[PDB]
């Protein structure tokens, strides 16, 4: 239920043995207990293992990555303690294959931190969603920075293509 | 990419601020709402000398500076062409819903005069 | 071919670059680490270089075509270098039958019948051969 | 450390052209008898100080090839290494698989005359 990663940009030591670790390190987990850091990840990775992670306590990150989706559908609540670059509670860079969407239709709550997603030639959508209502009612001046099919008409605020609304 | 690195004004790393302005004051939100709502009253004073907008539109920093209980602040942003009149809410509103005597005193010489027909009275 | 040693790379596309490098022709140094993946690029006849294989999880490299290794470049001063390598089970080679250079196989848990092959005739008479486990009946 | 260091030993690597190597690494206790010996290699890359100091433990008079040391000096021109290695005591009519004396004439080594002297 409970498990992270304070390496941030570094590059891997280990590469060869990268998502072993990560797989063995995040299965099962509902409760991240630091941060999520997902980096330096081939096309052909796997990240099913996401699909338990419902809490992360840190920050997120999500850089350097030729994979295209991240399927923490299941993450609710990111905390947002330990911010990246002392402001950001949720950071996704250099996807670009290339990260084509975040499939976070559950995230609805962010304490503390900001925004930013740079540098991502494939993902779609992140522009649809409101992220003030995300932010906590003390969260207010967090901060945004953010170059695809329209979001399903039963949504219009969209994390994906179906009906991955928020 | 220097604006990203500016909005400085936010953790009031002066000595930053400084150095990037010497090398876009009204990037977008903006460093004076920032400053303006930390409290960094140097870095607006600053910001002011380079240029940059005083009724800028997130909210207002004259606003934001009323909210928080930043006298000085307050006083050098309406002294600058500030309007001293959002969810219909102004300053002498979010002054005098969070107890600001100075603040509201200062304000005063304001219309006393919210979206609810709420005055600052009734707060 | 190479000159970077054993330094890291980009991982995500290290597999890419390397595919878009070696394949298709008859090489330069032949470096090939960090890798976890199909390695058919098998095309290799000839390298002017040093061979390296390090740090890998691949039980097989196949590097079968290869025949010839010049050896103008070489690993520490010193042809063929294989060590800390879930883990490479056999070089699958075989073509080679002349080799400047020597020969380090350190390191290789899952490797075997690294000890079969003289290497005094696949030659340099005063070359360095140095070649753990944890298997099944020259080969 | 036993590879930073160096059926090859440092002997071998020392006979290279290295004479303080030897020197030492004899000193330190290390065979000279130990197909080739020290000797057949320094006698044949042409190290006359090495093989001088060599021969002061180490057979004189057969490998795979079966060559004595005179055979490949003879055979690459070394009229100094082959008069040492003679004035030593060498097999002045010895015989490999397939002679000192013609192994130069081969070469154009007229050596030979030596050779065809000290018989």
């Amino acid at each position: 239920q409970v498990c992270g990663t304070d390496m941030k940009l570094r590059l891997p030591a280990s590469p060869e043995t990268h998502l072993d670790m990560l797989r063995h390190l995040y299965q099962g987990c509902q409760v991240v207990q630091g941060n999520l850091e997902l980096t330096y990840l081939p096309t052909d990775a796997s990240l099913s293992f996401l699909q338990d992670i419902q809490e992360v306590q840190g920050y997120v990150l999500i850089a350097h990555n030729q994979v295209r989706q991240v399927p923490l559908q299941r993450l609710r609540i990111v905390r947002g303690t330990q911010l990246f670059e002392d402001n950001y509670a949720l950071a996704v860079l250099d996807n670009g294959g290339g990260l084509r969407e975040l499939q976070l239709r559950s995230l609805t709550e962010i304490l503390k931190g900001g925004v930013l997603i740079q540098r991502n030639p494939q993902l779609c959508y992140q522009d649809t969603i409101l992220w003030k209502d995300i932010f906590h009612k003390n969260n207010q001046l967090a901060l945004t920075l953010i170059d695809c099919h329209p979001c399903s008409p039963m949504c219009s605020r969209c994390w994906g293509e179906s009906s991955d609304c928020q | 990419d220097l604006g990203k690195k500016l909005l400085a004004a936010r953790a009031g790393q002066d000595d930053e601020v400084r150095i990037l302005m010497a090398n876009d004051v009204n990037a977008k939100i903006t460093p004076l709402h920032l400053a303006a709502a930390y409290g960094h009253l140097e870095i607006v004073e600053v910001l002011l000398k380079h240029g940059a907008d005083v009724n800028a539109h997130d909210w207002t920093p004259l606003h934001l500076a009323a909210k928080y209980g930043h006298l000085e602040i307050v006083e050098v942003l309406l002294k600058h062409g500030a309007d001293v009149n959002n969810a219909g809410k102004t300053p002498l509103h979010l002054a005098a819903a969070h107890g600001h005597l100075e603040i509201v005193e200062v304000l005063l010489k304001a219309d006393v005069n919210d979206k609810f027909g709420k005055t600052p009275f009734d707060l």
